[PDB]
């Protein structure tokens, strides 16, 4: 059902025992820091702290690697969420500097956090009370704590929804002796944003892409679809004229400008894109086919200007081999 | 209603990009001179109204929304031109009627107790600060005790601008 079986447990291990590089700026000491390891005592002295931790759950590119390798969706960032119980203004203080007394058992708060922190962004508005922490890496690859007491809906694609509650692993480590086989192994329950999990996960099995929340499509929606496109994920949505008119909407609203879209698109090709070519440009293409088959409300002059704005970049990728 | 913001992962040329950005509403903005008694930004009161509270706080939280992408390193600056110097931007306006450009003895008060509300635990106050010493785009809006109840007003955007 809800719990995962034995190979999806081997795989989520995998990617929380294995350790990721803290790219070292000002402060250059490099830190390998096993994912389990913060995980745990970041849990651990947050509920030492009496804070109160519901759910450690992890999101997006990883808990679909362990569910399902098959898919496009590549394990290059680790998402963690930390479902709590933080009201206080003081309980966001605490979460912080138990972060920061967790990074210098591995090796003053304050350094530590100039040096290897790349982002903390707290958020106390009327649906969303929320904070979270990105460790930085050179190689692009980014870890983010999530401590999320309540957080508004969001729009939500299949394959991406999916929450997997490290809980019952959590209790397998601070054993000394990891007693993990294939026999004794701890029943791991996956969830899902989207919806249904049965649902959703046949969606990742068979590349079928499905959406939630339409109401909350951000600008750069159309952009995230493609790349389900590019990668297979193929809609089987017949409802998707209408999710395509959904989205080219909101991404011109947002980006009116031309300028303004060649800045989108650069960047999006630039970091949404690792260790991909090929990819690049057939992006390029399948963007333009939504845009010229199914978008319904752009200017005659906008409509050329921003197809032959993606045939330009479209060069590019190609004048570069 | 607190939001704050915190980016140490900047490339100099980015705290560069910004200083120039935050100089250029420098330059919009007239001096205190002969009327009173590195760091790099603005703290503006901002009385949370109805009307341009709310359309500030909309701005704001849109763009920190927007900045916890996977990167968007580069995309910093172009989102900052186009947030705190256009136009329509309720933000944007705030930062070209009441401007304040003040001297560093008025100026170091003000970051010094801002720093103290953001690490020690009213009036609601907007924030952005760059910071080299290290890159330390610090912003946010946060609610707190008086900061400057002398010289500033509502909607009073007040110039740090140390080293």
């Amino acid at each position: 059902p809800n719990v995962l079986n034995w190979e999806q447990v081997q795989r989520l291990d995998g990617i929380l025992s294995e350790t990721i590089p803290i790219h070292g700026r000002g402060n250059f000491p490099t830190l390998e820091l096993q994912p389990s390891l913060i995980v745990k005592v970041v849990r651990r002295r947050l509920a030492e702290k009496r804070i109160g931790v519901r759910d450690v759950r992890l999101n997006g590119s990883a808990a679909s690697h362990v569910l399902h390798q098959d898919s496009g969706l590549g394990y290059k960032d680790l998402d963690l969420i930390f479902c709590a119980d933080l009201r206080g203004e003081g309980e966001f203080q605490t979460v912080k500097d138990v972060v920061l007394d967790c990074l210098l058992d591995f090796l003053t708060p304050l350094t530590l956090k100039e040096a290897y922190v790349q982002k903390m962004v707290k958020v106390c508005n009327d649906s969303d009370r929320w904070s979270l922490i990105s460790l930085s890496n050179n190689s692009g690859k980014n870890v983010e704590l999530k401590f999320v007491d309540s957080l508004r809906r969001q729009f939500e694609f299949s394959v991406d929804s999916f929450q997997i509650k490290l809980d019952s692993l959590l209790l397998f480590y601070e054993c000394s002796e990891n007693p993990m086989t294939e026999t004794f192994h701890p029943t791991i329950i996956g969830e899902s944003v989207y919806g249904d999990f049965q649902e959703a996960f046949d969606h990742l099995c068979n590349k079928i892409i499905a959406t939630r929340n339409p109401e909350e499509i951000r600008g750069g929606g159309l952009l995230k679809y493609c790349n389900l496109l590019v990668r297979g994920f193929r809609p089987a949505s017949d409802e998707i004229k209408t999710l395509q008119r959904y989205m080219c909407s909101r991404f011109f609203i947002d980006f009116s400008d031309i300028g303004e879209q060649q800045r989108k698109l650069e960047s999006y090709l630039q970091n949404h894109f690792v260790g991909l070519e090929d990819r690049k440009y057939e992006y390029l293409m399948t963007l333009h086919g939504v845009v010229n088959e199914s978008t319904v409300c752009l200017m005659g002059h906008e409509r050329r200007q921003t197809l032959n704005l993606i045939t330009m970049l479209a060069i590019r990728v190609l004048a570069d081999q | 209603v607190n939001i704050e913001f915190e980016a140490y992962s900047l490339s100099d040329n980015d705290y560069d990009g910004i200083k120039k950005l935050l100089q250029q509403l420098f330059l919009k903005a007239p001096v205190n001179t002969a009327e009173l008694t590195e760091v790099f930004g603005f703290i503006s009161l901002l009385n949370l109204t109805e009307r341009k509270g709310t359309q500030c706080v909309e701005q704001i939280q849109e763009l920190v929304l927007r900045f916890c992408e996977k990167n968007c390193e580069k995309s910093m600056v172009e989102q900052l031109d186009k947030f705190l110097n256009d136009t329509t931007k309720p933000v944007g306006l705030l930062l070209s009627e009441r401007f304040i450009n003040v001297p560093p003895q008025i100026a170091l008060p003000m970051y010094q107790q801002l720093q103290k509300e953001l690490a020690g635990a009213g009036k609601c106050y907007f924030y952005l600060l760059i910071s080299k010493t290290l890159v330390s785009l610090k912003a946010g809006l946060i609610q707190s005790r008086s900061t400057l109840s002398d010289f500033q007003g509502t909607f009073m955007t007040v110039g740090i601008a140390l080293s």
